[PDB]
């Protein structure tokens, strides 16, 4: 019907807004996750110096 | 020109139309080689000018007008036995060619209509004349910028 | 498998679910098809803050650039050359054309380039245009030095001598051609000025009064080797100066000539996309939003057609989510559509002249096609006149090719699409000759002898006739000439155009009965129909049937009494007590019955409608004016037999003080006068007759058409259809 095809066209506009928005928090989630992983990775390597540093 | 169609256009996402300012923001950045008068001193180096930003030095950017009509005419002379050089050996149908020769009858174009003062140090390079057998080139770009400089030229030096 | 004009068509409202990305491929095939209008939609915000502004204003921004070189074109010797080709293809072309694309991007850039390029050589060329006639005037010379146009030179002299009170040596010399002084804006005559003198401020003033005098000076040279250098040094600069001023008008011709041949093309490309986006805008396809959502009207009869073409055009352009369309619930009224073909435009535009037809309604088009031509014609009469006109409609029926691609302009004008009206009229107007037996005025005797006057007649005795039979087609021929012509034919023609008026309006005003019938409304039928047609019929029909019953009975023989020509109603109107001169039995008598059927009818339509606040006020009215109109429209019928017997009569008395005097019979002096007398004759019908009394026919029969037929039936107003597309933009708009 008239009414169930906007309906429908709402319902898409819903899902792909939906989806633009798990794109953008997926994005902000793994700016996050790759920013603390590179914290461990640096905190990693100055303990590897300092281990280093102690067996000089 | 064709990053600014782009820009000229109204694509539907967010993410391309940041994407396509982002490229013409970093396009209008690296328009800097205009600007960079020793950039068109390198060009001039280069046995062969290419039609870039730096073409349209002297347009966008008057201030390298002084430093072409210093060491008397020097940038003058430089374009002058640049133009010589090509016409000498000929070869107008040569593509490369071709844009060089272009490119430098632009440029000396711009150069000589920013002060007429250089129609001397031309006429006695030969150049005045060179110019005028020059309108004959056989490609139609060649002959067009060889016609707009003479008309400057001979405009210029008709006051 | 489509409609026609019988009514207005099927008409539909289907939802465009267009693509965000294909949405200007979509828009313009859809134009393309010169099938779809736009359903106005968010226009209740100002016009510049639309979504689609910069494309609008980049569009018309290329639009004046080709304006631009159209204008310096014309001032150019050189046109246009490629026009048929143009408007060919995209006047009625299939669903195949090539959309252009970015290529709409490449042209903007293509017009930008080649503004600023022929900028640059316009002002080169005028620049040393100002050059060239500088030197020239340079050139031609060789104290005071000089040149002035050789008529004011004298004058000049007498201004030297009187400004300074003594005397100062002169010299002068007439130059060999005028120079064009841009100053004078003329190739004026000029000669060469030249005096002395002694004190510097002479010298100054000479200088101050020569300026003043528009004299143009030059720094010569006393010496005669200093003359020759600086003579050497113009020719030098000046033959660079021909060199390169004929380098660059060859390349501005040259560029010209090559824009010129697809400039022409290119303007009617570019008229394009201006509305393309102006539809687009309708449709609302907001940036942040995708999967555009918009509608517009199509003829329901096309849908499947139009679904078929942008399915095709969707695989053609490669998109690979498909397109899909769907019918809304049509609350708001759609327009009125007919599909006439060119045998019919023109009657259905004069016909929708006065007013749109209503949603669905039955088009009064179709029968004003036959109507009005004939309307006029029992107005016209004439063979001669009618046929001359018809040979006019056949000299634009037959080059509807030729003439179709011809600009109207004041020659032809509103008869562009008159062809095929005018050549119906044409053929009604043969026919109303052939029974009105008058080949201009004079009557023609083909047919069988009709009225035989007494064979045994006096030098100038007054002779009567006798009714020996009936003349088989038209009046007959022995009625002309006689002193009871006027009146006969005149009477016959009351009655005949009361009679067909009558006709029409029954005709007319079934419509009514039919429209209503197919919107399958019942108490509208029952309140208007039936009461007004029972009123209309129970008087003027009444009338008819009495009119044909008076002639059918053969009155002197039948013995009882003969009543006037048109009296019997005009009599009834005083009493139901029939006077005298009965028509038949109780034929005066029974018809009080109709009168009073109709006057309580009157009130029962006056009060039917209302019984379903200000509803009855517009009833009364409505009642009110259907009576009105009835009356004064049936009186109006006789304005054919007004303007039938005008015409009748102006032919008569041009025919007798405008041609064949027969002076000077059997005489080449005769000759040569009946030659002027006939082409004066010829000039005044043609001219006078056919332009003046023809077209005056076609606007009471026109009127005619619009109230006395129409109003019966015809009361909605719809809006209009106008679909999105056009064929051409060649008619150069400034």
């Amino acid at each position: 019907s008239q009414k169930n095809g906007i309906a429908t066209l709402l319902q898409a506009e819903k899902e792909a807004h939906e989806i633009v928005s798990k794109a953008r928090k997926y994005r902000q989630d793994k700016l996050k996750q790759a920013k603390t992983d590179a914290a461990k990775e640096i905190d990693s390597y100055k303990i590897q110096k300092d281990k280093e540093l102690k067996e000089f | 020109p064709t990053v600014q169609s782009l820009s000229e256009r109204k694509y539907s996402d967010e993410e391309l139309r940041q994407d396509i300012s982002n490229l013409k923001e970093i396009l209008e950045n690296e328009y800097q080689e205009l600007t960079s008068f020793d950039e068109y001193v390198a060009e001039l180096d280069s046995k062969l000018l290419c039609w870039s930003p730096p073409h349209v030095d002297n347009g966008f950017w008057s201030d390298n007008i002084d430093e072409f009509k210093k060491d008397n005419y020097k940038i003058f002379r430089q374009l002058i036995e640049l133009l010589q050089a090509k016409v000498r050996n000929g070869d107008v149908n040569a593509k490369q060619e071709k844009i060089i020769i272009q490119v430098a009858l632009n440029d000396i174009t711009h150069v000589v209509e920013l002060l007429p003062e250089s129609i001397d140090v031309l006429d006695k390079t030969g150049g005045k004349a060179d110019i005028m057998e020059l309108l004959n080139h056989s490609d139609s770009r060649v002959k067009y910028e060889a016609l707009k400089a003479t008309q400057a030229i001979i405009g210029y030096t008709f006051k | 498998k489509e409609e026609a004009i019988f009514r207005s068509a099927e008409m539909a409202l289907v939802q465009f679910y267009i693509p965000q990305e294909i949405s200007r491929d979509s828009a313009y095939t859809l134009g393309q098809l010169g099938l779809v209008q736009f359903r106005d939609l968010n226009s209740k915000v100002r016009a510049f803050q639309r979504t689609f502004v910069n494309e609008i204003r980049r569009l018309d921004n290329v639009e004046r650039q080709y304006r631009y070189f159209y204008s310096l074109l014309k001032k150019h010797d050189i046109k246009l050359y490629e026009g048929d080709t143009d408007k060919y293809l995209d006047g009625s072309g299939e669903l195949y054309v090539p959309p252009s694309g970015s290529v709409i991007d490449d042209y903007v850039r293509n017009a930008s380039y080649l503004e600023e390029r022929l900028i640059q050589m316009e002002d080169a060329t005028d620049q040393i245009e100002v050059q060239k006639n500088d030197l020239e005037q340079y050139r031609f010379i060789l104290y005071v030095t000089g040149v002035i146009a050789r008529d004011k030179v004298a004058t000049l002299e007498q201004i030297l001598w009187r400004v300074l009170r003594g005397n100062l040596f002169f010299k002068t010399v007439e130059i060999e051609q005028p120079v064009y002084d841009v100053k004078t804006r003329e190739y004026k005559h000029k000669n060469a000025f030249i005096v002395f003198s002694h004190g510097d401020l002479i010298i100054k003033r000479i200088r101050k009064i020569a300026e003043s005098l528009d004299a143009n000076l030059y720094d010569v040279d006393s010496s005669n080797e200093g003359r020759s250098q600086q003579l050497a040094k113009v020719n030098k600069n000046l033959s660079d100066l021909y060199t390169v001023l004929k380098t660059t008008s060859t390349t501005l011709e040259s560029e010209l000539y090559a824009i010129a041949k697809e400039l022409d093309s290119w303007f009617q490309d570019v008229t394009r996309e201006k509305a393309i986006f102006e539809i687009l805008n309708k449709s609302n396809y907001d940036t942040n939003r995708k999967i555009l959502i918009a509608e517009g009207w199509i003829p329901r009869d096309e849908l499947a057609t139009l679904q078929a073409r942008l399915g095709e055009m969707i695989a053609r352009l490669g998109i690979d989510v498909p397109s899909i369309i769907q019918v809304l619930d049509t609350n708001h009224t759609p327009p009125t559509f007919h599909r006439t073909n060119k045998f019919t435009a023109g009657f259905q535009s004069i016909c929708d002249c006065y007013g749109i037809a209503q949603y669905r309604e039955i088009n009064a088009g179709l029968p004003t096609i036959v109507t009005f031509p004939f309307m006029f014609a029992i107005m016209f009469g004439d063979m001669g006149h009618g046929f001359l006109m018809t040979l006019a409609a056949l000299s634009l029926v037959l080059n509807e090719k030729k003439i179709n691609k011809m600009k109207r302009g004041e020659i032809f004008d509103m008869a562009f699409t008159g062809r095929y009206i005018i050549l119906l009229m044409g053929v009604f107007s043969m026919y109303t000759g052939f029974l009105y037996n008058d080949i201009f005025s004079k009557t023609m005797t083909i047919f069988k002898s009709g009225w035989k006057w007494p064979d045994h007649w006096k030098k100038g005795e007054s002779i009567t006739a006798t009714s020996v039979g009936t003349y088989p087609i038209g009046l007959d021929w022995a009625w002309h000439g006689t002193e009871n012509a006027l009146l006969f034919s005149n009477s016959y023609k009351m009655k005949l155009s009361i009679l067909m008026g009558f006709i029409h309006m029954t005709y007319s005003y079934f419509f009514s009965l039919a429209n209503h019938l197919y919107f399958n409304s019942m108490i509208d039928i029952i309140g208007n129909f039936i009461p007004g047609l029972l009123f209309m019929q129970g008087i003027f029909g009444y009338l008819s049937v009495c009119i044909v019953y008076k002639w059918a009975v053969d009155w002197v023989k039948d013995g009882k009494p003969a009543p006037g020509l048109l009296n019997m109603l005009i009599n009834m109107f005083l009493s139901p007590g029939t006077i005298d001169d009965e028509l038949y039995p109780h034929q005066a008598k029974v018809q009080v019955f109709l009168l009073l059927m109709a006057l309580v009818c009157i009130p029962w339509l006056l009060l039917v409608k209302p019984l379903h606040g200000d509803i009855m006020i517009h009833q009364v009215i409505h009642t009110i004016e259907f009576c009105l109109n009835c009356v004064s429209h049936t009186a109006s019928y006789l304005r054919l037999w007004a303007l039938s017997l005008a015409h009748a009569q102006l032919s008569s008395v041009l025919w007798t003080m405008t041609i064949q005097i027969a002076f000077g019979f059997r005489g080449f002096v005769g000759v040569f006068m009946t030659v002027a007398l006939f082409a004066m004759w010829f000039a005044l019908t043609c001219a006078v007759l056919v332009l003046m009394e023809g077209t005056s026919a076609m606007l009471h029969s026109l009127r005619l058409h619009w109230v006395e037929s129409m109003s019966k039936f015809f009361v909605g107003e719809g809006l209009p259809y106008e679909p999105f597309a056009f064929e051409y933009k060649d008619m150069e708009v400034a």
